[PDB]
């Protein structure tokens, strides 16, 4: 698979387009973050990111989340397919004016889930981190959507699904598009 | 294989298994990991002996490395409910669930062998799910932990602050050490 | 192994297992996950005790982590159908299905041990298929969820809106909390 | 597979031909979408897409559907072998006048299916999304085929198979061909 | 474990399992998936009860999610062939064969508990091979589908066009809905 | 690396090698080479087929692909052919369809499996019949025999050696060396 | 399959298994790896024989490759606690836990066959966890090692430092060598 | 399934298994791979027959491909210990450990069938660890190899130097060849 | 997997940015250490290291620790995602002034864990090594965080999670940043 | 994964730094031995070797121990992480003046272990080989450390662990270093 990807990678760096497809795991984080820093060294031109993931490791999304804010070039986000919890975190990394979505796109916002095993004392420590993680993710979406953290917590109690149109009213998506000509660069 | 034993009563000779023969003498065996199935047998055995003679004491031997908390609580609550005095003798080892029943025996009727080993640790549990579910289960396991500590303090007489410290990590206790702690009363050495 | 027990009746000596010996006293045991096979045995026992004495009071101990909803309904419908009152005494744990049977006992004859835990949860089901099949199955599970809430509301006496609210997430309740809720009537502490 | 495809990919990129063979998954979407954006940057010339898929992930097909509509060059769709729910979604992405098929090509239009395991409350949310997905997929075919959405839902209740000839009368295919010379460019 | 029961007949005491004791009263249990081995037991039980009393009615309790069509037909054909009227009582679930055997009971002797759930769907089949073999097996599964629909129409009285329409997809019916449909006659609520 | 390396010289000689089970991967590789070669020049293309069978739907891509491209494809049968390989074998014109001495051919009805309700099985049954009827019409046009004759012989596994294939009309001429090939 | 043996006593013919027949003569068999389940049977057998005749000796045959220390400790303590002298005869092999029960027999009543093998090695234990837990378990296993060495010195009479030296590595010993070491008293050759 | 046989004794009919019935005639079967569990049964059978009649001969049929050396040595030592002679009829095959018991039979009472096969080789063993442990176990297995060679030399009468050479590799021997070698005394053809 | 990343190594060496993603194992150590020695041979310019790991082999983490101190160029450490026990050891290798962290970073400091199976005499040897390891690691953190080893041991008895802000007060992190422009070279 | 290491080889061969990480197996022998012979053909300059392994095949270690002595350029040995029995044999291949170690390095010296299964005669042959190997290894560490062979055999009866400081007193390590500038070339 290296030769096929590596060949297409040559031209992908020229167009400044990152395709975040698949489950958000450790390996994908290293590849995606590596491409972002490389593109930033070449020039400050915008970068187009396509997100389509069914969820995964939330900690990996934090790396990509801050990496976008870390680099200077503005990242244009064009959601596609299903934007899960981890994918949504990456989607929120871009400025509101730079968050675009396609017509048949979904957005899932659910509270983080995990598994713990061991003594009660160890479980208590895990409980505090999970609660802190939930509060941290609620504030992230609040700044990107404009809603209050309490509203997010009430909606994220279960799997909260949102289509492209519903996401615009919620404040997560700025404008829906169908062709690249409808994108307005800053 | 379980051997067969003959009682040879006045009416005649009857064939009893090695375990059932001892049950006639108010003896109950607690072996293996604690679970709902094995624990239920102990409950029935405890109740049955109560009706036969609700005054005569009962002997509950405990050799188990622990297991489910709910199953063990059914045994402890049953022993304290029935009027007979449930004596406890540790033949082998005694883990967290194992030692809660040992300590739950009648005062002055708790025993342990010279080379017996007694241990007490926090309850073990596991669960996976959303943050809301974890917050619920965390409070439940924490509540269960407090109830277990209170039981030991009641039977051992030590303050709750000390029990919590000794139950945080695995702490082994020999026959002599357990007597001072309050887990038992006497260490059987020889007839 | 199941220990054998001798009745020593006037007629003579007959050997019964520990479980069958208690069956003569109008006692049935519900242990383990609820399934069609084990649930069917409870039904057979309930019907048998009915014919033996349709006026006496039956006792049903429940220590189970839940199981099949259909299996539980066969027991609940059987208890309410027969004339004898079916008492319940929760020992250990009582999850969604176990709690329904506990709440379904005769009024004033529902009991639980001091360290018992009772949890009420919504039905858990799974199915795979086309959109049309999913829509049909989703309506069925939603229907069952409504009927179960009505059952608990009838016995507990709480309004339906509170049952659905408390069953959305796992909610553990102790003996004292259950009495105020209405799931039980009295908490047996000692004889 | 990587090294093997790389040698063929180099010459294949020069002719603007994309081959979609096998199940539609997240991995295929990333590879196929990369070629579309790359070819679009080289020139606005048409792109030929061959579809042969027995099914796959529905969300992956949406990215390809939007991507075809996202890029500027017109995509010529030539169905070959067997098409399915995921492949048909990709087939409808192209304009009617640019939808060609082979003589032995097959088509399958069935409603989406999935598996949900969990509490009744979560199943209710999953039920809503499946219904919305079915309605969303019915409007897509209704627009490309011209049939009303009610007819699509009635025929898609079960596996609805269509050959090359029946597809033309249904409105899904515009013209059946056997040689490249029979293709009419816009 | 299956408990033991004592009949205590006038001639003397006898010990029968819970299932055998009920079999004496012309009761047969159908539990679990329908298969050739368990189905053969039911057939044997039906014939044996016929010889004991060919006039007394028989009660067949059905709790199964379905199974083999051939095994079910052996039971259905046996119920109609024998002289005694084989009653039927749903005790919670009948998906494919349970409703055919619930609706194949004597008129006026088909019952269902209050919270039972009955479904009806077309027979599922699985086979692989050449095109010629597939066409042969396809006709067989299509012929069976027609024979099964005819049986329901005969006992329920509904026209064949309605049965075929209702069996295309899974259709759940409650106790009250089934009475109007014709699957059963009465819904047993209390004694 | 071996494939990519050898592929450099394989495109110069215009010789495609179909070997092993006909699967989805094979179709993508075989179809790519055919389209690539056609873009380089209109010279003939030599195809070597050896397969014990495989997915029939994959064979359709290679079938029409041979007819889709402009250069004439020279079909050389070697080793063992089957339902999937024979379908590909019949894609080339009779005058450009050659074989070898120890080659084997097999013509059997398509097989599959289905699980589910009776209504779904009925739909699957119809497609199997249509697929069988379509394949019979394909071999009939290549062999020159009527579809009924093909169906009667295809009722069971019909094994045809190199010599019997000529009498049946599936092969035009058997050859042992490239010098015996006659180009258009 | 276990063969059956008949006592053919004056009271009448009774069928006993091959193991139960020997148990009547105060004989107990210890076969296989040592575990909690088999060890409890040995304990139950020892206690039962004690009541029948607290004066008659008991013969414990040991053929085992070792096992759980806790299970073995219950047997050793039980033999020393009961009043009757417990003779020991080693057949087959005698591993560390096996030999701790052989040496623990009554003085002058320890035997072994001519080709029997006796081995003594350090106790084997396995545990994984944090550094703090590892330090706790390391002290426990070391304590058990000291207690085990002290038991051998008592019954063998050899210095404690000698035992620790010979138990560090596997040391095989025959009947003649064991007598000089003090593990046994006499080597049975023929009747 | 093991069939049942009736003794039809003077006292009355008694149901005996096929193996136990032959045991009453001083016959023991040694079938399958040798191990601690099966070997102890033979030991118990040998001892039981010794008490019933220490003068009547015993017939031990042997058909086994070998197994544990320790388990086999316990049988050999038992045969030589008990007073009654133990005949050894070799049926089927007799490998290294299986052939050591055959040779261990009473002189002049060792037999084999015409097509029986007897093989003897070194005692297979294996162990893993450090160089120190390997050197310890190597001496043990080498010591055991000498003990077995001496046993065969004593009964067979051949010099020890010949046994070591013939046991280095697998050597098959027929009934006639075994007589000359000394492994047996007579070949039984017919009664 | 290598040809894709190797194609990116061309520009990765120019920017001098190492990425430590995933569990710390023997393979990652050989790759990370190779890059550090290679970059040092090219020039003495600073090196940026991104750490995000959930845990791993402690001995593998010791090579990177000393390797950073072994080479001449100063290593700028930027924390992202989760910094586990093994990852924290790598983080402490850099100077306090050169230690930076993201806003949503996490840190975990716990005592090492392991397993031993064998005789009692062998277990006593393993016990001593684990105790020495616990004291060795505590001194490393005690020196970097400017805290006494006794406090570290008391806090590391169980899982001790620390957020980005909490790490600053603890002395593990010097300054939290959001963009590369906030970094000050020595 | 091989492609990244392959690209790095061109730069690794310039700095003359061999890395021995992970278990010592037959595969590692080929790579390590190939690098040593290749570097020797380029020039006689020193070679830096980093050893970190938890053990492995002892016969494989002899190939590396042999190659170091076989080639002409002096091998500079730097110990990192853990130096097990197989790794320690490689460490002893270099000269005393060229044996360096890091501050947190570990050294384990234990007798060889193995398994045998078969006839008693075969076990006797295996017993002699295990003894001849143990004595051979004892005579190697003795020459390198200066201790008598009996001392090594007595200490190696059980797992003998030596830290960096303890190794200097034993004689296995010459000088501990923390920076490359502290190395003294011959």
């Amino acid at each position: 698979h290296g030769a096929i990807g590596a060949k297409l990678m040559e031209y992908a760096l020229k167009v400044r387009k990152v395709f975040v497809t698949g489950g958000v795991d450790e390996k994908m984080a290293k590849d995606v973050v590596q491409q972002l820093h490389i593109l930033a060294s070449i020039s400050d031109d915008p970068i187009y990111m396509f997100v389509n993931s069914p969820g995964g490791h939330v900690e990996s999304g934090d790396m990509i989340f801050d990496a976008i804010r870390f680099i200077t070039p503005k990242v244009i986000m064009i959601g596609s397919g299903s934007v899960a919890s981890a994918g949504a975190l990456i989607y929120a990394a871009a400025d509101k004016e730079n968050r675009y979505s396609l017509p048949n796109t979904r957005f899932l916002l659910h509270q983080p889930s995990g598994g713990i095993q061991g003594p009660a004392s160890n479980i208590e420590i895990y409980r505090r981190e999970i609660v802190r993680m939930k509060e941290r993710l609620d504030r992230i979406f609040a700044e990107a959507t404009g809603q209050t953290p309490e509203k997010i917590s009430a909606d994220t109690e279960r799997d909260f699904w949102l289509n492209a149109e519903e996401a615009v009213q919620y404040g997560l998506v700025n404008k829906i598009i169908v062709s690249e000509r409808e994108i307005t660069l800053p | 294989l379980v051997p067969m034993v003959v009682e040879q009563s006045a009416r005649g000779e009857r064939a009893y298994d090695i375990y059932s023969r001892l049950l006639k003498e108010r003896i109950i065996f607690l072996v293996g990991q604690v679970e709902d199935y094995m624990a239920n047998l102990v409950v029935a055995q405890l109740l049955f002996l109560e009706a036969e003679n609700p005054e005569k004491d009962i002997h509950l031997y405990i050799n188990s490395p622990g297991g489910s908390v709910t199953a063990g609580m059914s045994i402890y609550d049953t022993m304290q409910f029935i009027k007979p005095n449930v004596s406890t003798t540790c033949i082998g080892q005694a883990c967290s669930m194992g030692a809660l029943l040992l300590a739950g025996g009648a005062a002055g009727k708790r025993y342990c062998l010279p080379h017996s080993r007694m241990m007490i640790h926090q309850p073990l549990g596991g669960f996976q799910g959303q943050a809301s579910d974890i917050e619920i289960h965390a409070k439940e396991i924490l509540f269960i932990k407090e109830r277990l500590n209170q039981i030991l303090a009641h039977h051992t007489g030590q303050p709750l602050d000390v029990i919590a410290r000794d139950t945080d990590r695995d702490r082994f206790m020999s026959g002599d050490e357990a007597v001072k702690y309050g887990l038992i009363d006497k260490v059987m050495t020889q007839r």
